[PDB]
């Protein structure tokens, strides 16, 4: 029975190493993307303010043009 | 390869050495800069100890090594060890003789005049080097893109350099030298970990800190908002089961140390954040030079790979500075080898003859020949 | 050579026919059109003639160099790119085209759009196609071998579609390269049967770690469009260069003999000195060869031969010997020389074309035999151009594209990809490692090409 | 030795399931974030186009004002 258990243990550790490796690459991929997601989120917010500012200044210029 | 002397390419720092074969694009052998003793007694007969252990040999087995740091910003506690460190590079891996090919090195800005001559003495007198040169870190990372107007900030383990080299070099002061890079970060963490009980004492595990750092640790976007986030245990508590056998949940420890970068007040100095030093190098130059500097800011050095290092710059620079031009920072993706890319160039340039030093040139103008003529 | 060398053997004069028909054979595949000649060969060739025990020849090898590889992306109006791309279309059955994922419309692609021209007034490939096919099967290139070769272009045509819409993704740093239409980049890897994602992540992006082992490739380096397009082409060319030279060797598989080994009579044949009313970089390389060709004669009919006169001890005296022009050689070899100052600038990417120009006028225009506008006050020369005096007349050059076209630098990132692929050809195009060129592999091609020309001169000096 | 082999088989088989479980969850988390990242990237690029227009319109109004 020991010989049979040893055989099952050998292949078990091999599958374990493969599983952990797949998880290690998956958790890393999820991370780098999460960082990029937050990096893009900040860029989206800072530009969201610029877009509004760019619109308001345009409307203000039009109102300024109407006066003159 | 065969015809023509063919020169090598190298870039030595105060932490990691970069060197490969000849005519290459990137370093082929990057061994760590470590050399300690066997405070213990080697087995003493299970080899006549000596070899403080170095290269992948020492790094593989730190355990019984009292890692002695020879090169500390400027001062080299001992030169005798450096001789046998270079006797390993060119031969054990590259399998080529320096008594045949030229050599290229890097220059740490504002380094004692006596050092640049002591090194050359080792080459010309013993390693017989009829042709070599020592170029300036940052300037190399430059000549490798497509413009003659950019400001560069090159650093790694040695010291920080804010060099606005674009159209020319050296005028009033602009450039800055700050002893706060790499080794400084590795030294600061162990001190702060003591608050939680963890105390990586000896210099061997001190290196483990650096190893662990470059895998998960990141920079705080805003320490204020991230502090309140500590209440949650998802973005904070990070898993890293010690290869030995004891997990270290680096949660608030990851984005704590990097804060020192922007706040040098935590390391006993008056130096301001790296976004103030940026102004310090811009306000000095002419007035009609700024609008294009903001449009191009080169950030070299593998140190600038920490998550949350570039996005912070746009927040602090746009604050206390002119805001009607294109604020733009060029942070090369793999910016660690930016110096190596430029190094392979100088070694292949022909105009290089106008700059390099020849065997006889070292004897005619004496040892000072180098930095007495060039800059 | 024959008759003199010879005769009897029925398997001699008969196979001599297929060998004499080998000339027009290779003039239909690798050749293209030039304004100076229609049957313009587009591959270096230094043939070699061996002999048999009976008298007839046994076979010979072939060697090329550089290969013109800027015509695929850029050329003058009216001119036309390689023949294989156009003759193949107006011929193959529509059914054969669809199988390769092709549509009867050049503008739709990129490989044929980079020029802007498609139809030629003088050429009728629809009819000329039957002349090439008659050469395909007659020699010994069955459709099986043809399709095999087409599987390489089939991929290239799937890779060629990969165009870009200037991606200003990076908030600041450097504009990256985005590919929304991924099916082009997907089909690109479908033929190679490699991970579509990893491929783009391991090529367009450079990576290195290192530590006695051999690194873990993944780290990213997005770069500008020019460098991206540079890398794209750099591979597209060398991939086909090695094949053609290995193809002609396999054409000799049913021709070359391996029974005797003996003396070798060589025959030289290289691109000719073309002349337009408007030159550029690609002309320099061709015109440069002539500068070496003139040096060859002066080395032979004026030096090595004169030394033979006195060796015999026969009346001879040095009659007006015009300049041996070794200056034209030293001006572009040893330090402080053209290509030594040129290739050096090719690496200094921050030295574009205008700055590079200034590194020539100052370095020269003082050394003899080289003019420009500044020194020689002639309006015909532009402020950005210069006057290069050959051993013949005068030629002026432009600057458009100088760098990316000249650099040639091909690192081991675009090359290694195909090597690690799974296909009997993709790795086959890269034949048994180290064919007459080994030494050390990893190094810019700027020096590799320099060795190619040096392998041409050194082997011509010590001979008859 | 059999008891030890069986013991290692238990902890290995269990850790194997956990490793595989984590690999799926990590990939699951990667997917949901990747999708959002792409949506943001697209939305951001669209705003940039509007940002440029908003500025050009604002400038055009200013130039039109100077004339009057
Ligand atoms: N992938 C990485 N991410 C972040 N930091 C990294 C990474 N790889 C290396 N580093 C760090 O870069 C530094 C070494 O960079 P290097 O350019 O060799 O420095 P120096 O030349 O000053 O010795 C070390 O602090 C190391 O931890
Ligand atoms: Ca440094």
């Amino acid at each position: 029975e020991l010989d049979r258990a040893q055989e099952r243990l050998a292949t078990a550790l091999q599958k374990l190493e493969e599983a952990e490796k797949a998880a290690d690459e998956s958790e890393r991929g999820m991370k780098v993307i999460e960082s990029r997601a937050q990096k893009d989120e900040e860029k989206m917010e800072i530009q969201e303010i610029q877009l509004k500012e760019a619109k308001h200044i345009a409307e203000d210029a039009d109102r300024k043009y109407e006066e003159v | 390869d065969e015809d023509e002397t063919t020169a090598l390419v190298c870039d030595n720092g105060s932490g990691l050495v970069k060197a490969g074969f000849a005519g290459d694009d990137a370093p082929r052998a990057v061994f760590p800069s470590i050399v300690g003793r066997p405070r213990h007694q080697g087995v003493m007969v299970g080899m006549g100890q000596k070899d403080s252990y170095v290269g992948d040999e020492a790094q593989s087995k730190r355990g019984i090594l009292t890692l002695k740091y020879p090169i500390e910003h400027g001062i080299i506690t001992n030169w005798d060890d450096m001789e046998k460190i270079w006797h390993h590079t060119f031969y054990n891996e590259l399998r080529v003789a320096p008594e045949e090919h030229p050599t290229l090195l890097t220059e740490a800005p504002l380094n004692p005049k006596a050092n640049r001559e002591k090194m050359t003495q080792i080459m010309f007198e013993t390693f017989n080097v009829p042709a070599m040169y020592v170029a300036i870190q940052a300037v190399l990372s430059l000549y490798a893109s497509g413009r003659t107007t950019g400001i560069v900030l090159d650093s790694g383990d040695g010291v920080t350099h804010n060099v606005p080299i674009y159209e020319g070099y050296a005028l009033p002061h602009a450039i800055m030298r700050l002893d706060l890079a790499g080794r400084d970060l590795t030294d600061y963490l162990m001190k702060i970990l003591t608050e939680r009980g963890y105390s990586f004492v000896t210099t061997a595990e001190r290196e483990i800190v650096r190893d662990i750092k470059e895998k998960l640790c990141y920079v705080a976007l805003d320490f204020e908002n991230e502090m309140a986030t500590a209440a949650s245990s998802s973005s904070l508590e990070k898993s890293y089961e010690l290869p030995d056998g004891q997990v270290i949940t680096i949660g608030n420890e990851r984005f704590r140390c990097p804060e020192t970068l922007f706040q040098p007040s935590f390391i006993g100095m008056e130096s301001a954040g790296i976004h103030e030093t940026t102004y310090n190098s811009i306000m000095k130059c002419d007035i009609d030079i700024r609008k294009d500097l903001y449009a191009n800011n080169v950030m070299s050095g593998g140190t600038t790979m920490y998550p949350g290092i570039a996005d912070r710059m746009q927040k602090e620079i746009t604050a206390l500075a002119p805001s009607t031009m294109k604020i733009k920072i060029i942070a090369p993706p793999e910016r660690k080898y930016s110096v190596w890319i430029g190094g392979s160039i100088l070694a292949s340039l022909s105009t290089f003859q106008q700059m390099w030093i020849t065997k006889q040139e070292y004897d005619e103008a004496g040892p000072s020949i180098v930095h007495r003529k060039c800059f | 050579l024959t008759f003199v060398s010879s005769n009897q053997s029925p398997n001699g004069e008969r196979i001599s026919k297929m060998l004499l028909d080998s000339n027009p054979l290779l003039e239909a595949f690798g050749n293209a059109k030039t304004l100076r000649n229609d049957n313009s060969s587009r591959f270096g060739k230094y043939m070699e003639m061996q002999f048999n025990a009976v008298g007839s020849p046994i076979g010979g090898k072939i060697t090329n160099y550089l290969l013109e590889k800027s015509r695929v992306v850029g050329r003058t109006q009216g001119e036309r790119s390689f023949h294989i791309f156009y003759q193949m279309l107006k011929g193959l059955s529509q059914s054969k085209l669809d199988e390769l994922g092709l549509t009867p419309n050049a503008p739709a692609y990129e490989y044929l759009k980079k020029s802007g021209c498609f139809d030629v007034s003088t050429i009728d490939d629809s009819g000329e196609f039957k002349i090439i096919v008659k050469a395909m099967e007659t020699l010994g290139l069955k459709e099986s071998d043809q399709n095999s070769i087409w599987r390489i272009l089939a991929a290239i045509l799937h890779i060629g579609n990969i165009t870009f819409a200037e991606a200003a993704e990076q908030r600041t740093g450097t504009t990256t390269v985005k590919v929304s239409d991924t099916k082009s980049l997907a089909a690109a890897a479908s033929c190679l049967k490699t991970d579509q994602q990893s491929l783009s992540i391991a090529l367009c992006y450079r990576s290195i770690s290192t530590g006695v082992g051999k690194r873990c490739e993944v780290i990213s380096v997005p770069m500008d469009c020019n460098q991206a397009a540079y890398s794209r082409d750099a591979l597209a060319k060398a991939l086909y260069e090695r094949l053609f030279n290995w193809l002609v060797s396999k054409i000799n598989t049913i021709i070359n003999c391996t029974t005797e080994k003996g003396p070798v009579i060589g025959i030289l044949d290289i691109y000719g000195f073309e002349v337009f009313q408007n030159n550029s970089f690609e002309q320099l390389n061709i015109n440069f060869c002539n500068e070496k060709l003139q040096q060859l004669f002066i080395e032979l009919t004026l030096k090595s031969e004169q030394e033979e006169y006195v060796r015999e001890g026969i009346e001879w005296k040095n009659i007006e010997y015009f300049n041996n022009k070794p200056i034209c050689e030293l001006i572009e070899k040893k330090p402080i020389g053209l290509i030594s100052l040129l290739d050096e600038a090719c690496l200094i990417a921050k030295s574009t074309d205008q700055t590079f120009l200034d590194s020539i006028c100052k370095q020269f225009e003082k050394n003899p035999h080289l003019q420009s506008y500044v020194v020689s006050k002639d309006r015909s020369i532009g402020d950005t151009c210069f006057r290069l005096k050959h051993y013949a007349g005068d030629v002026t050059y432009d600057v458009r594209g100088f760098l990316d076209k000249n650099k040639d630098t091909l690192f081991g990132d675009l090359i290694s990809s195909m090597q690690s692929s799974s296909d009997p050809l993709v790795q086959g195009l890269f034949p048994p490692t180290r064919p007459e060129d080994s030494k050390k592999r990893p190094e810019t091609a700027g020096s590799q090409f320099r060795n190619a020309m040096n392998a041409l001169i050194t082997t011509l000096l010590a001979c008859s």
